[PDB]
This record gives C-alpha cells, sequence and structure tokens, in this order.
C-alpha cells in the first residue's frame, strides 16, 4: 500500500507536507491533493520536491478532518481524513 | 441553505418545441450547479451537471449555460418522452433543490371517455355502496365532475384521484368515487357524474337507473 | 449499469428506529460516495447527508442532527441511513444516490435508487377490500372494466389485470387517504367483441397483510 505520515507547520504562512512511509514508491506522475477546509476550490494540489509533497496556502479553513488523497492522472489512490491542527511537528 | 429559486414551477409547449428554465442561487456557487429529471414512481436521472457538462447517454438535445449566481437550461426538439419535472442543485457549500417544473406536451384537444359503474353485489352486502366515473383520456388537464343524485348535486361523499401526463398520447386520467350506504343508496334511483371539459359546450352526462 | 437497491416501502410505528438499506451494484463500493435524500409527498428534494465508504466519513445536514446516523458495511457493499425517533414528519420518500467521482465534500450525485416509501403511522395494518366494477345494463366499440380497492392499510398495493398480461390501457390512479385507509381504482379499455370470450381478471396484491385478490368482471345474466 501507499500509506503517508503528514505534519503542518502553523502558529499563526500555513504549510502542510507528507513523506511517503513506503521504503521505495516509484513517485513518479502521482500526486497528492488536499480536499475540504479550503476557501475558493474545493479541491488543491501539492507540489513534489525529492520525495515529500508540499502545500504553502493561507486559505485554510483550519476546520474539520481534511482529507489528503493520492491520484494518479485521474483516479485517486488511496485516501485519508486527518484534522490538520493535530499534525504539529515541534 | 443557498436558496434555489427556480422558474417557473410548471409550463408547456409543443411537440419538438424548445423549453428554458432558469435557477437563482442566493450567493456565488462558482458553477456548481446541476440539473436532474424526475420521472413520476423512478428514481431522478441526473442530465447536466456543472453547468453545461452533460453525462454519457444523454442526448445534445439538453443545454446549459449561467455564471455565478444565474444559471439556465434548455431543452429542444420535445420528444413525448421528456414528460417530468426537472430539478436544481448546487454543491458549493451545500446541497439545494430548486421548486422543480412540471414539463407538459402540449397535444390536440381530446374529448374525455366517460364510464359509469354502480357498485357490486360484494359490497352492497356488507353496508357499502360507492358508484365509480371514470374519464379517460382528455386534454387539458382541466376537468370538473358533479355527481347528481335525482337531479340533486351531492357534495359530501366524493372521493377523486387525477392521474399525470402519460409519455404515450400525452392524455391525463381521472377517477371519481361517490361512496355512500346501501340504505341511502337503495332509496334514489338515478345517480349522473357530469363533466365539464373545454371540448364540449353541453357537459359531458352520463348515469343510469336502478329501475 | 449501476444498480442502487432499497426497499419499496416499510412501515413502522412511531418512537421506534429504523435501518433503510442501499445495496450498490456494477462499481467499486470503495470508490464512490453515497448521499441520501428525504421527499415529503408534496414537497421537493431534500439533501440529509452523505457518507463516505473508505472510512466512514459523514459529512450531513444540521436539520437531521441525531435523527440519521449513516452507516456503512463494506463486506456486502451496502450503506445504512439509521433514522431514531420516528414521528409523522419523518413520512418521507428517502431516496439513496451514488455520488460522482471526486474526492471533494460537497459535489452532485449522477445515478439514483428507487426510494423507500416511508409511513409512519400507529394504525393497523389491514388487508384491502377488492370489488368489480362492469358496465351493468349499460353497445359500441370499446368497454371499459373497473376494480375498485377500498379499506387497506398501509402503502403499497400492486395492481395489476391478468397477472400483467394487459397492459395497454390500464390506469391505476393514485391512493387517497380517508379516516386512515386507502382507496385505489384502476380501469382497463378491452375491444367489445373481446371482453365476454376473453376472460379479463383484476388482480390486487399488498404485501404488508400479505394478501392478494383476484376478480373477475362479468356484466349480468
Ligand atoms: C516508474 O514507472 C514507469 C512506468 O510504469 C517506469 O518506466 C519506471 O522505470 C518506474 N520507476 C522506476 C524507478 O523503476
Amino acid at each position: 500500500d501507499y500509506s503517508f505520515s503528514c505534519y503542518s507547520q502553523l502558529e499563526v504562512q500555513h504549510s502542510l507536507t507528507c513523506a511517503f512511509e513506503d521504503p521505495d514508491v516509484n513517485t513518479t506522475n502521482l500526486e497528492f491533493e488536499i480536499c475540504g477546509a479550503l476557501v475558493e476550490v474545493k479541491c488543491l494540489n501539492f507540489r513534489k520536491l525529492q520525495e515529500i509533497y508540499f502545500i504553502e496556502t493561507k486559505k485554510f479553513l483550519l476546520i474539520g478532518k481534511s482529507n489528503i488523497c493520492v491520484k494518479v492522472g485521474e483516479k485517486s489512490l488511496t485516501c485519508k481524513k486527518i484534522d490538520l491542527t493535530t499534525i504539529v511537528k515541534p | 441553505d443557498i436558496q434555489m429559486t427556480q422558474s417557473p414551477s410548471s409550463l408547456s409547449a409543443s411537440l419538438g418545441g424548445k423549453v428554458t428554465i432558469t435557477c437563482k442561487a442566493s450567493q456565488d456557487i462558482k458553477k456548481y450547479i446541476a440539473w436532474y429529471q424526475h420521472k413520476p414512481g423512478k428514481g431522478p436521472r441526473l442530465l447536466i451537471h456543472y453547468t453545461s457538462t452533460l453525462q454519457p447517454g444523454i442526448p445534445s438535445r439538453f443545454s446549459g449555460s449561467g455564471s455565478g449566481r444565474d444559471y439556465s437550461f434548455s431543452i429542444s426538439n420535445l420528444e413525448p418522452v421528456d414528460i417530468a419535472t426537472y430539478y436544481c442543485l448546487q454543491y458549493d457549500n451545500l446541497l439545494t433543490f430548486g421548486a422543480g417544473t412540471k414539463l407538459e406536451l402540449k397535444r390536440a384537444d381530446a374529448a374525455p371517455t366517460v364510464s359509469i359503474f354502480p357498485p357490486s353485489s360484494e359490497q352492497l352486502t356488507s353496508g357499502g355502496a360507492s358508484v365509480v366515473c371514470f374519464l379517460n383520456n382528455f386534454y387539458p388537464r382541466d376537468i370538473n365532475v358533479k355527481w347528481k343524485i335525482d337531479g340533486s348535486e351531492r357534495q359530501n361523499g366524493v372521493l377523486n384521484s387525477w392521474t399525470d401526463q402519460d409519455s404515450k398520447d400525452s392524455t391525463y386520467n381521472m377517477s371519481s368515487t361517490l361512496t355512500l350506504t346501501k340504505d341511502e343508496y337503495e332509496r334514489h334511483n338515478s345517480y349522473t357524474c357530469e363533466a365539464t371539459h373545454k371540448t364540449s359546450t353541453s357537459p359531458i352526462v352520463k348515469s343510469f337507473n336502478r329501475n | 449499469q449501476v444498480q442502487l437497491q432499497q426497499p419499496g416501502a416499510e412501515l413502522v410505528m412511531p418512537g421506534a428506529s429504523v435501518k433503510l438499506s442501499c445495496k450498490a451494484s456494477g462499481y467499486t463500493f470503495t470508490s464512490y460516495w453515497m448521499h441520501w435524500v428525504k421527499q415529503r409527498p408534496g414537497e421537493g428534494l431534500e439533501w440529509i447527508g452523505e457518507i463516505d465508504p473508505s472510512d466512514s466519513y459523514t459529512n450531513d445536514n444540521q436539520k437531521f442532527k441525531g435523527k440519521a446516523t449513516l452507516t456503512v458495511d463494506k463486506s456486502s457493499s451496502t450503506a445504512y441511513m439509521q433514522l431514531s425517533s420516528l414521528t409523522s414528519e419523518d413520512s418521507a420518500v428517502y431516496y439513496c444516490a451514488r455520488r460522482l467521482y471526486s474526492n471533494s465534500y460537497y459535489y452532485a450525485m449522477d445515478y439514483w435508487g428507487q426510494g423507500t416509501s416511508v409511513t409512519v403511522s400507529s394504525a393497523k395494518t389491514t388487508p384491502p377490500s377488492v370489488y368489480p366494477l362492469a358496465p351493468g345494463s349499460a353497445t359500441n366499440s370499446m368497454v371499459t372494466l373497473g376494480c375498485l380497492v377500498k379499506g387497506y392499510f398501509p402503502e403499497p398495493v400492486t395492481v395489476t389485470w391478468n397477472s400483467g398480461s394487459l397492459s395497454s390501457g390500464v390506469h391505476t390512479f393514485p391512493a387517497v387517504l380517508q379516516s386512515d385507509l386507502y382507496t385505489l381504482s384502476s380501469s382497463v379499455t378491452v375491444p367489445s367483441s373481446t371482453w365476454p370470450s376473453q376472460t379479463v381478471t383484476c388482480n390486487v396484491a399488498h404485501p404488508a397483510s400479505s394478501t392478494k385478490v383476484d376478480k373477475k368482471i362479468v356484466p349480468r345474466d
């Protein structure tokens, strides 16, 4: 499977990072997506770097559990629903 | 929550024509609107999602348009298979439906066929008596039935039931029932159901003498 | 080829708690969401909530808080809606519909279900009373024959002619509740030189009372 463990930074720009937990993923053509608790659009796409996906946008509502999914093209690969206020790095 | 005012509530056009239904949201729903067809009995069926993007299997004669708060939907070359209701739906923050639009096919005027039926023997032996008046195949839908027992217009003890516009022939149907008691039924003689319709100046009169 | 099956109608007295089902077939169950819609007899459509089969996440309307509780059984590929503390204001048709393919929260649906016509009433279940409607002592080209069904509860009632062998000309009218007893009528038109030699039978089935009546239409002596 393609599980992952995200962590967010926000003490007052709203940042959210997600790193794959599986050891050797191809990590090509697949992209992360964040839905729910957004302003203008219902879903927004991450940005890849090395093997970590990064989304930095102050348009977060910070309410409820937001849905982080992985898509390969237009089909979803896996999904999870996490509260962004609990995933905070030290 | 987001008020989706639909207009009109009911319309009618000719065979092969074009109809238009508008829907105005109470706020900017960002082009997140869909239109649903709803035939009697069966469940709804999606026609157009996201303002104007159609579904696989939906003919090209169903179009849509709109912006921000005002959207429109149109049906071209009306076929008799489109007699149903049509609902809106926003999906920007909630899921609010419109008031609906009853579509009706404008066919030629058809005179109502009237049929009268006295109560049965199995019913009269149980303290009841119901006379039945069927009015089948008639357009327009405006119909009025009146029960007359020996000339006296009876107002109490009437149960009416109409039908929707069936896709075939594009007509309507109606059934009136004069429920009584064995006593009050076996004390009179004539039982008429007079129908007032557009296709006739004089009311279509049908009765039966008990003798 | 997407099928969404629900029971046609269920009768449960007020104050209890039921669980309406929605069985899906023709697609991967953990890939699409499910929505529920309540419709009153004269009113329109009212969205109740949405469920995600991936992890039982709910986005429900606040109007139905504590009343509706969307659950899901993934092994049977089925979605349930539990309605607790039933009252007369809950007697409505409940449709279940498959949501379009999306990860967003608020999104529309495409394929629907047939809907469960729930009737909430403390009245007793009553079998129907069926009566024929022959012309009597009344000679043209077509002849109309009727079938009346009075004194039954609850809904629904399936009325056919010749056990389904007659359809062109059948008019099953919607029932009318009076004194908590429904009344239905059916009509069928048949050529003149056909009805006497070829019999016409009205079949009336009521599942809640487990009853089925068949009445043959005969003129007179
Ligand atoms: C990723 O997948 C593509 C096509 O499926 C393949 O060509 C490529 O070699 C894969 N990556 C690695 C590191 O093997």
